[PDB]
């Protein structure tokens, strides 16, 4: 499968951005999806998954401030985030995992390449 | 060099024509009549149409229809009247029958279709198949269907080409004749392949996590797995998932673990954790599992039978996960007898109840403490209440996947029938294709030609039989 990301750049604080995950799968292509973030120098952290519906979580530092949606007929995934502070000048990566019904332990894990989002306060 | 030839086999006396005449417009009659009355019945039933998966149903009818109306029609015109039809109407006639057999095996091939997603990726069964999308599919067969059997009429008969064309069929040729069966059987012997994968890997995968595949007992199994690891008796725990900060809580476990070290009761709590990932959190579970010897990580591949065999030896299942999305961890634990002490989040907060098992906080290892010493007091006891409970919670929860290997058998069944009542006809197609044929071979072609309005006739017997849903709607009416 491949995907790809748009949406990154600088934001000032405080304001809203969109970003964009689409993947080329053959039967549904992923039946999970995630946002990961890696700040600089620090591991990668959940902050976004999501497979259909209500069936969204979000991190407890990034709770009520993001929200994920996926759309099915172009199977990609849309991440909303508002009200950004500067600790959230990342790399994110767009995760999407396929998971067997048959063995709960099986699942394939494939990335994206990330893009660079940072968020800065200077007037 | 006319449709509707009864005036060959010459045996029928007047005594038995007008006998043999009354019994066709009967059959085709009732074929008319139980056609509609499926028809209406769906469409008069909000249940049936928004189900994709009863769609190819119409369809099916639809076809049988095309197959019952045109015979009644082209058998009033020979007895009734005495219309010599013209080289349009037989075209007509033979393309509406082609395009209702078309149709049939393409309503087939669709509803295979549907079945092998519905069945085999049930995840992603209700995002693919969708309506509009089986709408469209549909329409697409029925009109290359149509197409297919309307080719000679816009230029494709033998006398056209000037050439050689068939027998049995005035104005057929033998190209178009030869392409149509070539396709028709292709598709037939493809539907039959993919049916049969169906049914076959689903028998294997659909109840694969019962304790009917496990050998001896409880305490029996228990004992031989924890002297496996080297340990004795005692109230056991497991984990089983991915090592990573997160997903699962593995480090909640590993904390409550930590929390429970120094505790009392330590030495009537085993714990087994099975997984793989980040080095870090490997490091510390290792750590742990060198600190106590009776802690055991695993971080190996393991087979799906071993989990099957862990599951119904432990004692319980610890899923202290952040996102759960389906849960199919507590599905297939709860399924072997394995009572779950699990995080309320995601999926796993619809299926245990509160007497399936024990519910905890997201990321908390304190309340993960307490539950677990909780569970260890309840372990005094005896829990074989708790694993009947569990047994019949999680039964119950594949209960769609038995209703949908009962549809995709009834669809075998509506397969063979098919090819039961249109095979000996395609095959005299065949014998016209490789040689020429005498007139009894004419005569049993205009014999088992009946078939097709025997197809059409059994169909809706087969839909009441099977499907409850119908019955019920069927039922609703009066
Ligand atoms: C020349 C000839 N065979 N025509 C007859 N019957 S018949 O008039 O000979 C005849 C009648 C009655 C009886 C008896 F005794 F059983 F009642 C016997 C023979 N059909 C019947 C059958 C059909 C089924 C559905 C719709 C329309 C027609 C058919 C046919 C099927 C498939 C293809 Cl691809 C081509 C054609 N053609």
């Amino acid at each position: 499968v491949q995907l790809q990301e748009s949406g990154g750049g600088l934001v000032q604080a405080g304001g809203s951005l969109r970003l964009s995950c689409a993947a080329s799968g053959t039967i549904f292509g992923p039946d999970v999806m995630g946002w990961y973030r890696q700040a600089p120098g620090k591991e990668r952290e959940l902050v976004a998954g999501i497979s259909n519906g209500a069936n969204t979580y979000y991190a407890d530092s990034v709770k009520g401030r993001f929200t994920i949606s996926r759309d099915n007929a172009k199977n990609t995934v849309y991440l909303q985030m508002n009200s950004l502070k500067p600790e959230d000048t990342a790399v994110y990566y767009c995760a999407a995992e396929v998971l067997d019904y048959t063995f709960a332990y099986l699942y394939h894990a494939y990335w994206g390449q990330g893009t660079q989002v940072t968020v800065s306060s200077h007037h | 060099e006319n449709f509707m030839d009864i005036e060959c086999f010459m045996v029928l006396n007047p005594s038995q024509q007008l006998a043999i005449a009354v019994l066709s417009l009967t059959l085709g009659t009732f074929t008319v009549l139980e056609n509609l009355l499926v028809l209406c019945v769906i469409l008069h039933s909000r249940s049936l149409r928004c189900r994709p998966s009863y769609h190819f149903i119409g369809s099916l009818a639809v076809a049988d229809l095309l197959g019952s109306v045109i015979f009644v029609y082209s058998f009033i015109d020979f007895h009734v009247f005495h219309r010599k039809d013209s080289r349009n109407v037989f075209l007509f006639k033979l393309g509406g029958v082609t395009a209702s057999f078309t149709a049939k095996v393409g309503s087939l091939f669709l509803a295979a279709i549907d079945r092998y997603i519905s069945i085999h990726r049930p995840l992603a069964y209700k995002r693919i198949v969708t309506r509009p999308k089986a709408v469209v599919a549909f329409c697409l067969m029925w009109t290359i269907a149509i197409v297919i059997a309307v080719l000679p009429l816009l230029g494709w008969n033998c006398e056209k080409l000037q050439s050689v064309c068939s027998d049995i069929f005035p104005h057929i040729d033998k190209t178009y004749l030869m392409f149509w069966i070539g396709v028709v059987s292709v598709l037939l012997l493809f539907i039959v392949y993919a049916y049969m994968y169906i049914l076959w890997k689903a028998g294997i995968d659909c109840s694969f996590w019962n304790e009917s595949y496990l050998t001896g007992s409880r305490d029996e199994r228990k004992k031989s797995l924890l002297s496996k690891f080297g340990m004795d008796e005692g109230v056991t725990f497991m984990f089983i998932g991915r090592f990573d900060r997160g997903q699962k809580g593995v480090d909640v476990l590993l904390k409550a673990i930590e929390i429970l070290s120094s505790k009392k009761e330590f030495q009537e709590m085993r714990f087994i954790i099975i997984g793989k990932g980040d080095p870090e959190l490997e490091g510390w579970a290792r750590s742990l599992e060198e600190k106590h010897g009776n802690v055991k990580v695993i971080t190996e591949m393991l087979s799906r039978e071993f989990v099957r065999e862990l599951y119904g030896s432990v004692d319980f299942v610890i899923i202290p996960s952040y996102f759960e999305p389906f849960g199919l961890v507590a599905l297939e634990a709860m399924c072997l007898g394995a009572i779950p002490i699990a995080s309320a989040v995601g999926g796993l907060r619809d299926i245990i109840t509160n007497e399936t098992g024990i519910l905890v906080k997201a990321g908390d290892p304190g309340e993960l403490a307490n539950a677990i010493l909780k569970a260890l007091e309840l372990s005094r006891s005896d829990l074989s209440k708790f694993r009947e409970n569990c047994k019949k919670r999680a039964m119950s929860f594949s209960d769609q996947a038995r209703m949908d290997i009962e549809l995709a058998k009834t669809l075998v069944l509506i397969l063979v029938v098919l090819i039961i009542c249109w095979g000996p006809l395609l095959a005299i197609m065949v014998y016209d294709v490789f040689g020429k044929m005498n007139k009894l071979i004419k005569t049993v072609f205009a014999f088992c030609s009946m078939l097709c309005l025997l197809n059409s006739t059994v169909n809706p017997i087969i839909y009441a039989l099977r499907s409850k849903d119908l019955r019920h709607a069927f039922r609703s009416m009066f």
